[PDB]
RNA sequence: AACGAGACUCUGGCAUGCUAACUAGUUACGCGACCGGUCGGCGUAACUUCUUAGAGGGACAAGUGGCGUUCAGCCACCCGAGAUUGAGCAAUAACAGGUCUGUGAUGCCCUUAGAUGUCCGGGGCUGCACGCGCGCUACACUGACUGGCUCAGCGUGUCCUACGCCGGCAGGCGCGGGUAACCCGUUGAACCCCAUUCGUGAUGGGGAUCGGGGAUUGCAAUUAUU
């Protein structure tokens, strides 16, 4: 049936839900080509372009994003179609082709299956921000 | 009919076993209970300068409190309702009750 | 099969839909479209003279995409930034007299029916406006 | 890519030179009076494209942006886009222009000097007039 | 296969020198598709050799206070050269790069070894590293000069920089500061 | 000193645009601008006809950048 | 009639600093030395149980000039939660 | 002419400020021959110089 | 740096002193050991000490020990 | 042996394992709109992946390979969410360090009825030849202008405000919600991004300065409140 797997970049959250399908890639129920920034378009294609038009040939990928910013939600949605589809597989065709795309998305790129843990340190008072101080006087 | 008690308290441990002997007691009757549901912590903050005469090197104190919330929904009359929370009372719980 | 307003690209349809409202003459034009400014933190009035057919086919797409609005939130939508002489610029809002002449210029199109617990929203016969323009952009988009 | 025949570098527009390799929206801002905002609605009521250099008009549109430029008033231009709005000695909505504009400023602060207010006594005596802070900043001018 | 904004491969291109051989990152598991990746090369020693030498190339050129964070225009800032590169030259954009890389890095250098006063410097070698990033340091600072007050766009006069370097040229500002590098360290022999 | 350039062609100027400029490789606004010595305006203006009488191709179309070549 | 107050003895007298920060005030008070009050008070805290002590008197006690005297007993620690 | 050099060890620091670096380098043509070389970077075991001058030994910073 | 403590050293060296029968090589075996029978706050300061004993039992394979 | 260091507390990163949800949602199914697709259009049932917050786990230089009087430890690597996250607290002994202008903390000295108490009216604290420190805006094309498209988190709120009408706007009138995961608010933020115009120039960069109007807060805006 489906499955529900979630991205994570330093707030934005993808939520892509995989069913039996057609080849249907739609991300907030729009197509994945026009995602508003378009310079970052090939890290949405990566996953599609790594493994092949024919491994979504059978699922239907439908993503909802929310949160963070343009760049954080791009990257939280190849995150998040990448692992919904690793999860599709050792569940429902074997525990054979699941290595296959784990291993081929791994050796590309970690942050294809794993997630980035930084964010953002507080702020600490004496200065702009975290590290930055304040100008020191002398006479 | 439906019977809002909403509880709320600054120690966690405290409120949590409030809320936990409550939802045991009705429980123990034939009630149908639903369960404690937890509201975002409520984080209350004032930063003060440490001096009291503006001298130093600009040191700050960072105070807070925190509140936590409850929900719990019955089904009950009121008779059968007020014997449980009579039973149980802790200092620093807030227990409040609503009828519909 | 065919098309809604989200299978097609937006900066092409806004281009395209201002161009289906401008040759019907339904829509009816303020006396004040070529002083004004389209609010207090633009330094110019704006470039195109048919400025209130574009943004009378933004509003109609916004209000397709998210249902339901009112002046003041369509006024959050084309708020932007003011910069504010030697201190810091700061966020700033748009015009409410173009906000709700652009929402009321198109009730004579039938377009726009108010919203029950709310502001505007989009009519049946508005949905179909944007469906079938839709439709020709993706044409466009198709055989290009 | 257009090879104007008749094309004129500097043309005279109310007592004031113009080049004309410049933008007609942004030419005329050179006479004084004139910003970037009113010299472009003036230029709609007169129906002048925006597009030509101020060298590749005719005659009659030069002579047209004048006439609409001087009397707003005739041309359904509000009356909160003039200069002097209710001026003082009359009470009338007027654009004041590049030989006047400069012949209501003395006049402004002579009221101010003669009739001894405070602001007319700063403005006299050259130290500043809104109000200002002038212990560290406006050290120039004074020895 | 994977080639640069899909439309520059990699599988062509061979880096000359055996010493900045493993510190340019162009051809087998670095050929990706646009120099962003969000990576952590800069958490322990050694590992920024490891970064694609293009994205190494976007990152420098965000710099001075008004463009820190503006990646964005920065890879199509770089999209734009590449595409002039070939246009004059014909050639392969990234194996115009690396030639710039190479050509332009200093191998000898001069080191304060006198007390303060008098300059008493002697003369010492280069990281290969150090002479990698100072050549991508060099050539994205003539790229900006170059263009700073000019009707010439930038991304332009990146093109012409790179071009320049990879003919060892003496138009270059990377060759210029070179040279005279070079020059001053054999004074300190 | 100042860089004083053409806003409008004269005869020269446009012969060498239709002559010279569609054989450059390079055709550019900024390049133009430098070889013709006139406004990047004009430039940018007059690269659009050579385009719709298809004597050279675009290569790239952007804000910032604009690029052309030779036909063929 | 909503409020009521009630009164109760504290458990145990010698271990509540207050108690003892408000008996040591009534002794030096009524014309005790203050360093044979402050070890009766340090006495009778360490005889209750306490596991350490520290009391510090602040002032003028020897003419025009201020000084801190400081008598503690046991383990006492400083830092952490 | 120019001759290149491999990195075997990294012996210490040496600089007024250490920025600079001791190693021992064998030549590539005539491996036999190592002699001691200063840096100026980040060097590791496994680098390869381009030694300009090739005659001069190392000494103290 | 990453140096234990006297604390847990000593603590170690106790639990190893006293309950060598039980004790292994096996570190998450040793952590549920010591948390069964010593008396020990938090997680953090369990671990350190049945981390210590680990590597203080492969050293006793080698020979005695002088503590 | 003890204090200090460390430990400790709060916080960030992980759990498709547990306990839960109409003041959070998702999936499915209906009704509906439009051309199988889209719907933050409307209503039911599957549950907790997403949201919220409680419990318990999880990381210890633990495993491997080197170095180390083979100890204490250091370097590299695999696996792994993570191989140093950031703060709070913080010793003995001192300083003629700041605070009598925070206090019904306080000793002396001064004054106390044409007052050094207290209230009312109007001024000053900001004045300006000149020096000395924090800063905010810039010196532009890696830009400005004009349109279009598209994303947050921490907080506040019985002053925060949705909706409708007149206004270019600043701003005004009528009904509504919220003592709040219930309403502003699915917080449609700015840089960012995509098209246009400008074209190296004290220029459409940059905004100081100053003149006319208009509107708000207040008893009062004149030494311009905003």
């Amino acid at each position: 049936q489906s499955v529900q797997v979630f991205g994570r970049k330093k707030t934005a959250t993808a939520v892509a839900h995989c069913k039996r399908g057609n080849g249907l890639i739609k991300v907030n129920g729009r197509p994945l080509e026009m995602i508003e920034p378009r310079t970052l378009q090939y890290k949405l294609l990566e996953p599609v372009l790594l493994l092949g038009k024919e491994r979504f040939a059978g699922v239907d990928i439908r993503v909802r994003v929310k949160g963070g910013g343009h760049v954080a939600q791009i990257y939280a949605i190849r995150q998040s179609i990448s692992k919904a589809l690793v999860a599709y597989y050792q569940k429902y065709v074997d525990e054979a082709s699941k290595k296959e795309i784990k291993d081929i998305l791994i050796q590309y790129d970690r942050t294809l299956l794993v997630a980035d843990p930084r964010r953002c340190e507080s702020k600490k008072f004496g200065g702009p921000g975290a590290r930055a101080r304040y100008q020191k006087s002398y006479r | 009919h439906r019977i809002r008690i909403t509880l709320t308290s600054r120690n966690v441990k405290s409120l949590e076993k409030v809320c936990a002997d409550l939802i045991r007691g009705a429980k123990e009757k034939n009630l149908k209970v639903k369960g404690p549901v937890r509201m975002p912590t409520k984080t209350l903050r004032i930063t003060t300068r440490k001096t009291p005469c503006g001298e130093g090197s600009k040191t700050w104190d960072r105070f807070q409190m925190r509140i936590h919330k409850r929900l719990i929904d019955l089904h009950s009359p009121s008779e059968i309702v007020k014997q449980i929370t009579s039973i149980s009372i802790e200092p620093g719980v807030e227990v409040e009750v609503t009828i519909a | 099969p065919g098309v809604t307003v989200k299978d097609v690209n937006q900066q092409e349809f806004v281009r395209a839909l201002a161009a289906f409202l401008k040759k019907s003459g339904k829509l009816k034009v303020p006396e004040w479209v070529d002083t004004v400014k389209l609010a207090k933190h633009k330094e110019l009035a704006p470039y195109d003279e048919n400025w209130f057919y574009t943004r009378a086919a933004s509003t109609a797409r916004h209000l397709y995409l998210r249902g339901g609005a009112g002046v003041g939130s369509m006024t959050k939508i084309y708020g932007g930034r003011q910069r504010n002489g030697v201190m810091p610029s700061h966020f700033s809002r748009g015009s409410k007299s173009v906000a709700r002449r652009v929402l009321q210029a198109l009730e004579g199109l039938k377009m726009v029916e108010k919203d029950q617990d709310g502001g505007r929203k989009l009519t049946p016969q508005g949905q179909r406006d944007l469906d079938r323009i839709a439709g020709q952009v993706a044409a466009a988009n198709k055989k290009h | 890519l257009v090879i104007p025949e008749k094309f004129q570098h500097i043309l005279r527009v109310l007592n004031t030179n113009i080049d004309g390799r410049r933008k007609i929206a942004f030419a005329i801002t050179a006479i004084k009076g004139v910003g970037r905002r009113y010299a472009h609605v003036v230029l709609r009521k007169a129906d002048i494209d925006l597009t030509k250099r101020a060298g590749e008009l005719t005659e009659d549109e030069v002579e047209r942006v004048i006439t609409i430029m001087q009397n707003p008033r005739q041309y359904k231009i509000p009356d909160w886009f003039l200069n002097r709005q209710k001026d003082v000695k009359d009470g009338k909505y007027s654009q004041v222009l590049a030989n006047g504009l400069d012949n209501k400023l003395r006049e402004d602060l002579e009221r101010l000097k003669k009739i001894r207010a405070h602001r007319g006594l700063r403005h006299f005596w050259g130290l500043r007039v809104r109000g200002q802070h002038t212990k560290t900043t406006g050290r120039r001018g004074r020895t | 296969d994977i080639k640069l904004f899909g439309k520059w491969s990699t599988d062509d291109v061979q880096i000359n020198d055996i010493s900045l051989q493993d510190y340019i990152a162009v051809k087998e598991k670095y050929a990706k598709y646009l120099p962003h990746s969000a990576g952590r090369y800069a958490a322990k020693r050694f590992r920024k050799a490891q970064c694609p030498i293009v994205e190494r190339l976007t990152n420098s050129m965000m710099m001075h206070g008004r463009n820190n964070g503006k990646k964005l225009m920065t890879v199509r800032i770089v999209k734009h050269a590449f595409e002039i590169i070939h246009l004059l030259t014909g050639e392969n954009p990234l194996q115009v790069l690396v030639n710039a890389i190479i050509n332009s890095g200093p191998r000898e250098d001069s080191t304060r070894i006198g007390r303060a006063g008098t300059v008493r410097r002697q003369a010492v070698d280069v990281s290969p590293l150090r002479r990698v990033n100072q050549a991508i340091w060099l050539l994205c600072t003539g790229a900006r000069e170059a263009a700073f007050r000019n009707i010439k766009t930038i991304a332009e006069c990146l093109a012409d920089e790179l071009i320049n370097a990879a003919k060892g040229s003496s138009n270059s500002y990377a060759i210029k500061k070179k040279d005279e590098l070079e020059r001053v360290a054999k004074s300190n022999r | 000193d100042k860089l004083n350039n053409l806003v409008l062609f004269d005869k020269a100027t446009y012969d060498k645009l239709c002559k010279e400029v569609p054989n450059y490789k390079l055709i550019t606004p900024a390049v133009v601008s430098e070889r013709l010595k006139i406004r990047g305006s004009l430039a940018r203006a007059a690269l659009q006809e050579l385009l719709s009488k298809g004597l050279i191709k675009l290569v790239s179309k952007h804000r910032a950048q604009v690029i052309y070549t030779r036909n063929t | 009639g909503s409020v009521e107050l009630y009164a109760e003895k504290v458990a145990t007298r010698g271990l509540c600093a207050i108690a003892q920060a408000e008996s040591l005030r009534y002794k030096l008070l009524g014309g005790l030395a203050v360093r044979r009050a402050c070890y009766g008070v340090l006495r009778f805290i360490m005889e209750s149980g306490a596991k350490g002590c520290e009391v510090v008197v602040s002032g003028k006690l020897r003419g025009q000039r201020a000084k801190s005297m400081k008598f503690v007993d046991g383990l006492m620690i400083h830092s952490g939660d | 002419p120019i001759k290149l050099a491999r990195v075997t060890k990294v012996l210490g620091r040496t600089g007024s400020q250490g920025q600079c670096t001791q190693v021992r380098v064998e030549f590539m043509d005539d491996t036999s021959r190592s002699i001691i070389r200063n840096v100026k970077g980040p060097v590791r075991e496994g680098d390869v110089l381009t030694l300009l001058e090739s005659e001069r030994e190392a000494r103290r910073l | 740096g990453r140096v234990r403590t006297k604390t847990v050293k000593k603590a170690a060296r106790v639990i190893i002193e006293k309950y060598y029968t039980r004790l292994g090589n096996d570190f998450h075996t040793n952590k549920r050991v010591c948390e069964e029978i010593a008396i020990i706050p938090s997680k953090k300061l369990r671990n350190k000490i049945a981390g210590y004993v680990t590597h203080l039992m492969k050293r006793i394979q080698r020979g005695p020990v002088r503590g």
